[PDB]
C-alpha cells in the first residue's frame, strides 16, 4: 500500500543543502539509517528501536540548529519513519499464543458469564481458556451491594419527611446518595488500612466480612459458604487465581489493581489493569465475558435484511435467532427477533434447521498471526474499546499500555491522595481534589483532567466514564500514538479513526452485539438513572 | 488534514449532545445503547482543496462539573451551544449559563446556537405532558432572535434521530471557524 523507506543515498539527496557542513548530528542519522537496512536477520522489536534512535537523533539536530535548511527535509524524513512502523507491523508477523483470557473478580461468576465463555470453548478446542479470579476478593461485590442498598434507604429516609417533589428530582437523589456512599466507603477504607497496619497478612475477604458482620450484622457463616461456593464454581470453569499470578503481583500496577478492587469497588477498572498484564506475560486474545464468538460469514446472508430495521438491530437479531432455535445459551432474549414478520422469522427457522454442528454457526479463531509491536483492539461505533484484545506475548505495545495506565494513575493519586487524607465529607473532598486537578491542568491534558475530577463518582453516579480515560481504551490510543510518535507517555491524542484502524480485529472474530453487552456492569446513563428512582421508591414503600 | 479545527459541543444534560456526535460521525443514532469506547470524534473534510481535521469534544452539562468542564475549552475554534427545542429550561440556560461561560474562557471564539430533538416537536406524547404547564416548544424565530441578541454567528436546527439538519450544523461549524 505505502512506499519503501529511503536509503542512506536517497536521504543525502533529500536533505542536501549548499555551503553545508556535514554535522556530527546529521551523520549520526545516516549512520543509523544505513544500519536499519542491513538488519535483515533481526526481529521487528530491534528494528523498531533503531527507528526510535533515528527519530530522537533527527529531533536533537532541529533543537540545536533551529534555522538550518535541512529541518524541512528531515521532518518529511520523520513522516517516512512512521510509515515504516506500519510496514514493520504488516509484513513480519508472529503466531499468537493459543490462550483465551477472561476476567471475573469481586464475586461469584454467574451462569450467563460461563454460558458465554463455553461458546468460546466449544468452537476453539485448540485454545487454552483462562478465567482470572482473585481468591482473596470474592466479597467486594457483596460489600458494594450492602453499602449502596444501605445508602438508597438512608437517602429515601430524607425523602419520606418531605413531599412528592418540591425540588426532589432523581438528580437530588443520586447527589444525596453519593454523599452517603462516600462516608460508608471512606469508613471501610479506614477500617481496611487500620487492620493491615495491625497485621498485613490478613486477606481482603477476611477484613470485608468482619466489617460486614460489625456494621451490617452479616452472618459470617453465610459469607464463608458464598466464598467456598464461588471458589468451587470458578475452579471447575478454567479459573486462574490472580494471587498465583506472581509477575502481576510483583509488578508496579498491582497497587493500582488493589486501589480499584478494595478502595473504589470498581472491578471494570481492576479488570482493565489485569487484562493487559496477562497479554504482556502470557500472550493470546483477551475477551469480555459479554462477548460471543463471530458468526460464520455465509450464514443468514440468504435472508434479505428489511429496510425498516437498523444494521445494529439486525446484528442483535442474528444471535437471538441462533439461541432461540439452537438453545446454546438458555434465558437469552428474543425481543428483537419477536419484532420481525412471521415469514422472515421462519426464514431464520429454515436456515438454522439446516445446520447440525456449532462449527456451522460460530467461526473458529484457528491459527492467528500478529506483530510483536502491536496490541490489536476491537472497534465499536468508529471507536476503540478493550472488550476484545489480541496481543503477541511480550508485545512492545502491551508494555506501552501498562506504562500509559501507570502514568495516568500517578497523575490521579498525586491530586486525590492529599484530599482523601483529610477525612472530610464527599462535597469537601471533591472540591479539594478538583482544586489540585485545576493546578496541574493545562491545554494538553485538560480534557483528560476534566474526566479525572469525577473519579470518586465512578459506578455510583449516572454518566461518569473516567475508567475509559484512566485504565481503558484512551490509554490504548495514547499507547498506539506512543508507538507511532516514538514517544513514552502521550496525553493529547492527535490520532483519528483511520490511524487507529491499523490495529482493529476482524468483525468476524467477535460478535459484539450480545444481550449482556447492552447492560454495563460499572456505568449507567441518565435514562436508566430516572428508572432506578421510581424502582427504589416502590421497593422502599413495599 | 495538517490543520486541526477544535469544535467543543456544550449545553445542558439530556438535550442530545452525545447522540448528536454519534449520529454525525457514524450515520447511526445510538437508540440501542452507547458502548464504553474511546470517543475520538474526528472527521477529515476537504475545503478549497485543503484537508482539515474537525475535532469534536463532548462535555458534561450538569452543575456538578461547572469547574472541570472548562479544562477542555483551551484552543477551541468554534462552540456548538446546544438546547432541546422541547425543553425551554435548556433554552433559558443558553442566555443564563452557557453563553456567559464560553465568553469568560474563550472570549474571541465564535459559537453556533444549535436546536436539537426537532423530531419531538411533532411528537404526540411529549407535547401534552409539556402542555401540562405554560411550557410550549421553542419556535425557530424565538431562537434566531436570541442568536442575534447574544452575538451568535447563526441559529441551526437538527434531529439526531432523523439526521434532518444534522450535516448542516457541522458544515456551518467549520464556516464559523474560518470566517473573521
Ligand atoms: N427524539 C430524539 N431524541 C434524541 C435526539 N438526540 C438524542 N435523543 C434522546 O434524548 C436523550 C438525550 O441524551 P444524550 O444524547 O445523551 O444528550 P446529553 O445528555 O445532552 O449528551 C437520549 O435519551 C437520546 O436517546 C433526537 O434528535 N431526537
Ligand atoms: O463485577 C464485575 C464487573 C465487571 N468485571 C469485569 O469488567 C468487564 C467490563 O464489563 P462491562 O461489559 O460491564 O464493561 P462495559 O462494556 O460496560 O465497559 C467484565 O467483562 C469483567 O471482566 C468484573 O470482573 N466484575
Ligand atoms: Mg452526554
Ligand atoms: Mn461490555
Amino acid at each position: 500500500g505505502g512506499m519503501s523507506l529511503v536509503n542512506r543515498k536517497q536521504l543525502e539527496k533529500m536533505a542536501n543543502v549548499r555551503f553545508r557542513t556535514q554535522e556530527d548530528e546529521y551523520v549520526a542519522i545516516l549512520d543509523a539509517l544505513e544500519e536499519y537496512h542491513n538488519m535483515s536477520e533481526n526481529t521487528v522489536v530491534e528494528k523498531y528501536l533503531k527507528l526510535k534512535d533515528i527519530n530522537s537523533l533527527t529531533d536533537i539536530y532541529i533543537d540545536t540548529y533551529k534555522k538550518s535548511g535541512r529541518n524541512k527535509a528531515l521532518k518529511k524524513f520523520k513522516e517516512y519513519l512512521v510509515t515504516e512502523v506500519l510496514e514493520l507491523k504488516n509484513n513480519n508477523l508472529t503466531p499468537v499464543e493459543k490462550n483465551l483470557h477472561f476476567v471475573w473478580i469481586g464475586g461469584q461468576i454467574n451462569d450467563t458469564a460461563i454460558n458465554y465463555i463455553n461458546q468460546w470453548k466449544d468452537v476453539n478446542s485448540d485454545y487454552n481458556v483462562n478465567v482470572f479470579y482473585d481468591s482473596n476478593a470474592f466479597l467486594i461485590n457483596t460489600l458494594k451491594k450492602t453499602v449502596v442498598e444501605s445508602a438508597i434507604n438512608d437517602t429515601l429516609e430524607s425523602f419520606r419527611e418531605n413531599l412528592n417533589d418540591p425540588r426532589f428530582d432523581y438528580n437530588k437523589f443520586f447527589r444525596k446518595r453519593m454523599e452517603i456512599i462516600y462516608d460508608k466507603q471512606k469508613n471501610f477504607i479506614n477500617y481496611y488500612k487500620a487492620q493491615r497496619e495491625e497485621n498485613p497478612e490478613l486477606i481482603i475477604d477476611d477484613i470485608v466480612k468482619t466489617y460486614l458482620s460489625n456494621e451490617y450484622s452479616k452472618e459470617i457463616d453465610e459469607l464463608n459458604t458464598y466464598i467456598e461456593e464461588s471458589l468451587n464454581k470458578i475452579t471447575q470453569n478454567s479459573g486462574n487465581d490472580v494471587r498465583n499470578f506472581e509477575e502481576f503481583k510483583n509488578g508496579e500496577s498491582f497497587n493500582l489493581y488493589e486501589q480499584e478492587l478494595v478502595e473504589r469497588w470498581n472491578l471494570a477498572a481492576a479488570s482493565d489493569i489485569l487484562r493487559i498484564s496477562a497479554l504482556k506475560e502470557i500472550g493470546g486474545m483477551y475477551l469480555d465475558v459479554d462477548m460471543l464468538p463471530g458468526i460464520q460469514p455465509d450464514l443468514f446472508e440468504s435472508i434479505e435484511k428489511p429496510s425498516s430495521v437498523t444494521v445494529d438491530f439486525w446484528e442483535m437479531t442474528k444471535l437471538e435467532a441462533i439461541m432461540k432455535y439452537k438453545e446454546y445459551i438458555p434465558e437469552y432474549t428474543s425481543e428483537h427477533f419477536d419484532m420481525l414478520d412471521e415469514e422472515v422469522q421462519s426464514s431464520f427457522e429454515s436456515v438454522l434447521a439446516s445446520k447440525s454442528d456449532k462449527s456451522e454457526i460460530f467461526s473458529s479463531l484457528g491459527d492467528m498471526e500478529a506483530s510483536p509491536l502491536e496490541v490489536k483492539i476491537a472497534f465499536n461505533s468508529k471507536g476503540i474499546i478493550n472488550q476484545g484484545l489480541i496481543s503477541v506475548k511480550d508485545s512492545y505495545s502491551s508494555n506501552l499500555i501498562v506504562k500509559q495506565i501507570e502514568n495516568r494513575y500517578k497523575i490521579l493519586n498525586n491530586s486525590l491522595n492529599p484530599a482523601i487524607s483529610e477525612d472530610n465529607d464527599f462535597n469537601t473532598t471533591t472540591n479539594t481534589f478538583i482544586d489540585s486537578i485545576m493546578a496541574e491542568a493545562n491545554a494538553d491534558n485538560g480534557r483528560f483532567m476534566m474526566e479525572l475530577g469525577k473519579y470518586l463518582r465512578v459506578g455510583f453516579f449516572p454518566d461518569v466514564k473516567t475508567t475509559i480515560n484512566l485504565s481503558g481504551p484512551e490509554a490504548y490510543a495514547a499507547a498506539y500514538q506512543d508507538l507511532l510518535m516514538f514517544k513514552e507517555g502521550s496525553m493529547n491524542i492527535h490520532l483519528i479513526e483511520a490511524d487507529l484502524r491499523n490495529f482493529e480485529i476482524s468483525k468476524t472474530n467477535i460478535s459484539q452485539s450480545t444481550e449482556q453487552e447492552m447492560a454495563s456492569l460499572w456505568s449507567f446513563d441518565d435514562a436508566r438513572a430516572k428508572a432506578q428512582f421510581e424502582e427504589y421508591k416502590r421497593n422502599y414503600f413495599e | 488534514g495538517s490543520k486541526l479545527i477544535k469544535c467543543v459541543v456544550v449545553g445542558d444534560g439530556a438535550v442530545g449532545k452525545t447522540c448528536l456526535l454519534i449520529s454525525y460521525t457514524t450515520n447511526k443514532f445510538p437508540s440501542e445503547y452507547v458502548p464504553n469506547v474511546f470517543d475520538n470524534y474526528a472527521v477529515t473534510v476537504m475545503i478549497g482543496g485543503e484537508p482539515y481535521t474537525l475535532g469534536l469534544f463532548d462535555t458534561a452539562g450538569q452543575e456538578d462539573y461547572d469547574r472541570l468542564r472548562p479544562l477542555s475549552y483551551p484552543q477551541t475554534d468554534v462552540f456548538l451551544v446546544c438546547f432541546s427545542v422541547v425543553s425551554p429550561s435548556s433554552f433559558e440556560n443558553v442566555k443564563e449559563k452557557w453563553v456567559p461561560e464560553i465568553t469568560h474562557h474563550c472570549p474571541k471564539t465564535p459559537f453556533l446556537l444549535v436546536g436539537t430533538q426537532i423530531d419531538l416537536r411533532d411528537d404526540p406524547s411529549t407535547i401534552e405532558k409539556l402542555a401540562k404547564n405554560k411550557q410550549k416548544p421553542i419556535t425557530p424565530e424565538t431562537a434566531e432572535k436570541l442568536a442575534r441578541d447574544l452575538k451568535a454567528v447563526k441559529y441551526v436546527e437538527c434531529s439526531a434521530l432523523t439526521q434532518k439538519g444534522l450535516k448542516n450544523v457541522f458544515d456551518e461549524a467549520i464556516l464559523a471557524a474560518l470566517e473573521p
